[PDB]
This record gives structure tokens, sequence and C-alpha cells, in this order.
């Protein structure tokens, strides 16, 4: 019937005056750009169609034909950044936004995704979007009493579009729009659905990504414990997202972290440092890191929950972008730590793993070992231990290491690993 | 990101 | 600060 058209035949069909004519060949254009390989978008772009879909959506006498129209705009607007371009060129988003308060759910579910690909092409789009006036009848859907009335393919569209309402920076999204989004963002965090999870957790890790007011504008909704709870789950779409947004949310102020910290997330670290995906694996040791760079009190808790030999595991053996996270937070450790600190960080063998980890070739984490060495010095010698850690230093093959580096391209190394040879070697 | 409905 | 931002 409409299956494999010519897109002349599209073009002949859309052109009459026969509206019927026009659905079968939307329909037949519809499925074309439903194919999984090669869907002809410019050559449907090149006819000039787009107007002729977007003058459809507004025929409230046939919902077939909105329907029709409103997944082949889906479609071409899922592609380039060009053909969603040629899509809002149209004057589809208008059109969008007065479909998502059609009676009929499935053309209201379209224009939902039509519209979370236009607002995922980018920022701009993402706020034109939003000057259009879409985010009230997007959160008016989801005005029910409980969530799990909803179709769960609607929830799920409706979550992901929302969500990339939340994306992107330069600019961030509006202040205004992303607090009248949060509340239903927090509830849909305490959704069910693992999709509708995985997707909450991508919007908060978004608006989580930018200065600490915006942290702040999360955490006051009280999210950091539901955060926490899904840094816990079993599945890895979950745990990745929760995981993002916890570590923004500690790249902000001490009491920030601290509320971090308080919710639990420490305890889950043991698994996540020694996940067998290596991304989670980096994350998380990212989120140490910028953890061991906060008070005292909090690098004691991030010692009481045992996780220094987590950070010495991480440190021996693992991917070299998860081991330079690893130094980093060696080195945070002991700018930040008391001698107690920094001589237990010792008695749990940092020293050798950070010795071998001079080898590596990335100027930046010889620097950083540098540095976290220097400053372990400089709490052996408040302790006058200073020759013990020299000795250590010298039996692991480190010194070894440092003299080689003496003689190093960069002016930064050279002059570390001299200071470090004439005041303590 | 976008998604393409088959 | 110490603390470093993606």
């Amino acid at each position: 019937g409409t299956v494999n058209w010519s897109v002349e035949d599209i073009v002949k069909g859309i052109n009459s005056n026969n509206l019927e004519s026009q659905l079968q060949a939307t329909q037949a254009a519809r499925k074309l750009l439903s194919r999984e390989k090669q869907p002809p978008i410019d050559n449907i772009i090149r006819a000039g169609l787009i107007p002729k879909f977007v003058s459809f959506l507004g025929k409230t006498d046939c919902s077939p034909i909105q329907f029709e129209s409103a997944w082949a705009l889906t479609n071409i607007a899922s592609g380039t950044s060009e053909q969603t371009k040629a899509v809002v060129d149209g004057g589809a988003i208008p059109a969008f936004i007065s479909l998502l308060a059609s009676p009929h759910a499935h053309i209201s579910e379209q224009a939902v995704w039509a519209l979370g690909n236009i607002a995922g092409d980018g920022s701009a789009f993402r706020d034109l979007v939003i000057k259009h006036g879409a985010i009230d009848p997007l959160l008016a859907l989801l005005a029910v009493p409980d969530l799990s009335t909803l179709a769960c393919g609607y929830l799920r569209n409706l979550t992901w579009t929302l969500s990339n309402l939340c994306r992107n920076k330069n600019p961030a999204p509006p202040l205004d729009a992303v607090e009248q989004i949060l509340p239903t963002l927090v509830r849909l965090l305490h959704h069910n659905d693992p999709e509708v999870l995985a997707d909450s957790c991508w919007a908060i890790s978004y608006l989580t990504d930018g200065p600490n007011e915006r942290i702040e504008m999360v955490v006051k909704k009280g999210v950091v414990p539901q955060l926490v709870k899904l840094l816990g789950a079993t599945e890895l779409p979950i745990v990745t997202p929760a995981l993002r947004a916890i570590g923004n949310i500690v790249t902000g102020t001490d009491e920030q972290t601290q509320k971090v910290i308080d919710a639990g997330a420490l305890a889950v670290f043991p698994s996540l440092l020694t996940n067998p995906k290596t991304n989670i694996q980096k994350e998380a040791t990212w989120t140490m890191s910028n953890i061991t760079a906060g008070r005292q009190d909090q690098i004691q808790q991030v010692v009481n929950h045992g996780l220094v030999p987590f950070l010495v595991g991480v440190l021996s053996k693992a991917d070299f972008k998860t081991q330079k996270e690893a130094a980093w937070a060696i080195t945070n450790y002991t700018s930040g730590g008391t001698v107690e600190q920094i001589v237990y960080l010792v008695h749990c063998g940092i020293i050798e793993p950070l010795m071998n980890l001079l080898s590596a070739k990335d100027t930046k984490i010889i620097q950083v070992i540098l540095d976290a060495i220097s400053n372990i010095f400089q709490a052996a010698e408040k302790l006058g231990e200073t020759e013990k850690l020299s000795i250590m230093i010298e039996e692991c093959g480190g010194l070894d290491k440092i003299e080689a580096l003496q003689r190093h391209e960069n002016e930064s190394v050279y002059k570390a690993s001299l200071n470090l040879i004439e005041k303590y070697f | 990101r976008k998604r393409r409905r088959h």
C-alpha cells in the first residue's frame, strides 16, 4: 500500500488536493523515514515537504494525518543539525506545542518526541522551544496523582524530553525554567521504571554540571539521598548518570559535599572503585579526588569508610585515566590532610604504586605525583621521619625515577625533581 | 541527543 | 580550590 514509495510519488500525492491521498502519501513518507538504513531525509527536504507536513500538523479534523506528519517530522528532526533546523524553520515548534494538548495520546506522545529531538539539537533550539512555552503543557501532561497510571512509553518519552530541556551549557537552561521543571524531576526520580530513573538521573547530572548556584538549586530539593540510593542500583544505565550527578555535586562547596557524605555515599565506593566498567571506576575515582579536596573531617570520613586501601588499589592497577584520577585524589588528600592522615596514607602502601606511576609519559600525572611526594615529605619533616620515607622511596626504585626526571623537558618537573633530590636525597 | 522512531 | 570540574 504505502510501502517503498518513491519521493516522486510522495510529492505527487501530497500535492493533490485530496486529503486522503495526502494522508496515504504522508504515511508512505513516514515509512520511508522509519527504515533502519539510510533514511532519505535530505531528499524529502529538497522536495519541499516540510511545510506541508507542518500544515498537516494543524488538521484537527484528520488526526491520522496529524500523527503521520508528526512522526515524519520527528524522524527528520532526529538527524543532523541542518535537518533539525529545516524542521524548525518550517514553523514546527508551535505546531507541536499545540499538539501537546491533543486528546489523542499517541499524537501528544509524538509531539513530545519531536520537541525532545529539537531541544536535544542544542542550547539555541532548547531555549527557543522554551520561549514558545512548551514547559507548561509538558509538565501538565505529568500532573497526575500517580505516575503509574500513565502508559510506560509515554512517561519515558516525557522524561527524555524533559532531560533534553535540562541539557547543554554555554548557556545553561534558564534558571526560571530549571526551577519550573525540578519538582517534576524529583517526582520522576522517585519513579520505579528503570528508563525513567536513568533519564531523570541524566537530567539531574546536566543540571548539577555548573556553578555552585545550580548545584544548590538541585540539592535544595533534597534529592541527594535518592541519588545515593540509585548509585547503589544494579542497572548500569542508572548508576552511570547517578554517579555523574554525585560527582558534579561534590565539585561544589564543602557543605554540598557534606550533604553527599551524610547521605551515605562513601559506603558505595568500595564497589564503584572496583566496578568492572572502566567508566564507572574513572568517575568514582574522580569523585573521590574531589572529596579528598575538602575539609579535614571529610578526609577523615573517607578514612573511616576504609576507602584509602581502595585508592591504593586503583593506583596500583587500573586504566591509566583512572590511575591519573587516583593520583589527583592522593595529591589533594596530602595537600589538605593532617599529618596523622598522611602517615596513615603512607602506612596503606601508597609509595610503591605512586612511584611506579612515575614511569608514565603523561607530564601532568608526573607533576601531580611529585607534588604529592613533596607534601608527604613535608609531613615527614614535621615528624622527623624524613629519612625513613627516603629509604622507603629508595627501596621501591623511586629515587632512580626522580633522578631521571631531573632531566625532563618540562620545567616544573625538572625543578620539582631537583628540589626533592637536593632536599631529601 | 536525538531518537528516531522505527 | 583543589576541586576540579569536568
